[PDB]
């Protein structure tokens, strides 16, 4: 409908209004926007103990859309919270999905099932059992770039050649894990080189650079020059 | 005797000259103003350093009539040795825009009175031309190629406006418009590129018509163009080349220098908006003040 304001509001509001969008977005399979909502409604958001479900659900929630990113949350984010007992179900998928054992991950969330449900986070890790695969598979692309069909299911205990291969197309059709197969030659070869200085892609990323300098080049001068006007027109001592 | 005119620097006093002159005469509907041109001459850089009318009638049922009185030339010789020995004829002024063949004649009489060729200075003072107010040409005798006869003829010798110093404290002083076109900052620049890529493409546009006219309307073949525009094809860049690529990456290099820069302003303008908030939280206390210090002042009528 979209006429959310930001013009007489306060910053808790905002804070407020992101956690809802974050939600929605990550559910519905767009998690990079949700990732840069959640971030913010953390930052808007105030810092205080008379705040603290706010910062512990937002900081929950976050690491949990950078599981479904495939992104692995830093392990020193859980460990220098103070929080840190709250978020002792989250070391622990964060260190299962990065090992990529699908046994330590079925067996974490068994425990941890109640909590999860508390928190609205339970959802999330229903599609986190897809993302053990592609984990476990992105270590096998970066240690290895010529990898033979076999040497992958003996690694991940993956049924047949042919399901290996299937679920890597998945994968390399999204262009996370950048690989192509070679189903006659028998080996799945890493396509990502990068080297991109060479494309014209830095120029897409400096466009954005500039325009992000831009934006607080307006907000600044808008606002400094509107307390001004009222303290001029007041007494004076 | 030289052939040396390969730069010709004009003084500004010289164009204003030629406007006031024509008008001092009155001539009008291609009628021209001939006057002589002093300077320095017999170098590879001629400076075009003043500027006279002479005496001039120009016919317009046949253009090899003419008048030009002689003795004048003769006489404003001897005055002009006096202020300045630097200043000697050096050729003439020709109102133009239009260059005709009996000019050619009009400059042998010219060759009379300077060692090198004369120079034939087309000052257009009907201001058509948005660039070019002044064209400079310079008569030489050569052999023309493709069979033909060795001709007189009038060829193109480089001139730019460069000023004087001394004249330079005038142009300062009757300059004060903001100019469009003087290279300035980021916004005089803009304006700058586009006007160029008009120019350029304007100038482009007579190539193509004169091209046209040579073999439709069988203009004479002037191979001197045709030598030119051969380098034009083979200085063509060409793409798919080490070079191009070169500097696509380089627009990058740039790019970047420009980003960071961009993010340091950030920080002062940032800067200027904190400095605000609290002159402004301050204020707010001083205001506060006035209201209780009232009492105060009330209090002292009343008891003194």
């Amino acid at each position: 409908k979209l006429e959310y304001p930001h013009t007489d509001v306060s910053s808790s509001l905002e804070a407020r209004y992101f956690f809802y969008l974050s939600k929605i977005n990550a559910i519905q399979l767009d998690y990079s926007t949700a990732n840069e909502y959640i971030i913010a409604a953390i930052r808007k958001a105030p810092h205080n103990s008379k705040s603290l479900g706010f910062l512990q659900q937002s900081n929950k929630l976050h690491c949990c859309i950078q599981l479904l990113m495939g992104d692995i949350p830093e392990l020193s984010f859980f460990h220098q919270s103070n929080m840190q007992k709250s978020l002792l179900p989250y070391y622990h998928l964060t260190k299962a999905v990065k090992l990529g054992d699908l046994k330590k991950f079925t067996s974490t969330i068994t425990k941890y099932k109640q909590l999860l449900l508390k928190d609205d986070t339970y959802q999330l890790c229903v599609r986190l059992r897809s993302n053990v695969i592609k984990t476990g598979i992105r270590i096998i692309s970066l240690t290895y770039k010529k990898i033979s069909l076999r040497d992958i299911c003996l690694k991940l205990n993956l049924d047949s050649e042919q399901t290996v291969e299937y679920m890597v197309s998945r994968a390399i059709r999204d262009g996370v894990i950048e690989a192509k197969i070679n189903h006659e030659d028998g080996f799945i070869e890493t396509t990502e080189l990068l080297n991109i200085y060479d494309s014209e892609d830095p120029q897409q990323v400096f466009d954005e650079r500039i325009k992000f300098a831009n934006q607080l080049h307006d907000e600044y001068l808008v606002s400094m020059r509107y307390p001004e006007d009222k303290k001029t027109q007041q007494n004076e001592k | 005797m030289s052939l040396q005119h390969e730069k010709v620097t004009i003084a500004p006093l010289v164009l204003l000259s030629a406007l006031d002159h024509y008008e001092r005469t009155q001539t009008k509907e291609n009628k021209r103003c001939v006057g002589v041109i002093l300077g320095d001459a017999n170098s590879s850089t001629i400076r075009v350093t003043n500027s006279f009318a002479l005496p001039f009638e120009e016919d317009e049922k046949n253009s090899d009539v003419w008048f030009l009185d002689h003795n004048y030339i003769e006489n404003m010789n001897e005055m002009c040795k006096k202020i300045n020995a630097k200043e000697k004829l050096i050729g003439w002024y020709h109102s133009g825009p239009k260059l005709r063949a009996s000019d050619l004649k009009i400059n042998e009489l010219f060759k009379k009175y300077t060692q090198n060729n004369p120079l034939l200075l087309i000052v257009d003072v009907k201001q058509q031309g948005v660039g070019l107010p002044t064209d400079a040409y310079v008569a030489i005798e050569q052999v023309k190629d493709d069979g033909t006869s060795t001709e007189k003829t009038f060829l193109h010798l480089p001139c730019t406006i460069e000023a004087e110093e001394a004249e330079e404290i005038g142009v300062e002083h009757l300059l004060r418009d903001v100019r469009d076109q003087a290279a300035g900052g980021l916004s005089i620049r803009l304006t700058n590129q586009l006007k160029s890529l008009k120019g350029l493409q304007s100038k482009l546009k007579d190539v193509v018509e004169y091209l046209d006219k040579v073999i439709n309307k069988e203009l004479p073949i002037n191979h001197t163009i045709l030598g030119k525009l051969q380098d034009v094809f083979n200085l063509l860049p060409n793409l798919g080349t080490p070079d191009d690529d070169e500097i696509d990456v380089e627009n990058h290099d740039r790019i970047n220098i420009s980003n960071n820069l961009q993010k340091a302003l950030t920080v002062k303008t940032n800067d200027e908006l904190m400095v605000i908030y609290i002159s402004n939280l301050v204020r707010s206390i001083i205001a506060f003040d006035d209201l209780i210090e009232n009492k105060i002042q009330n209090k002292k009528i009343q008891e003194q």
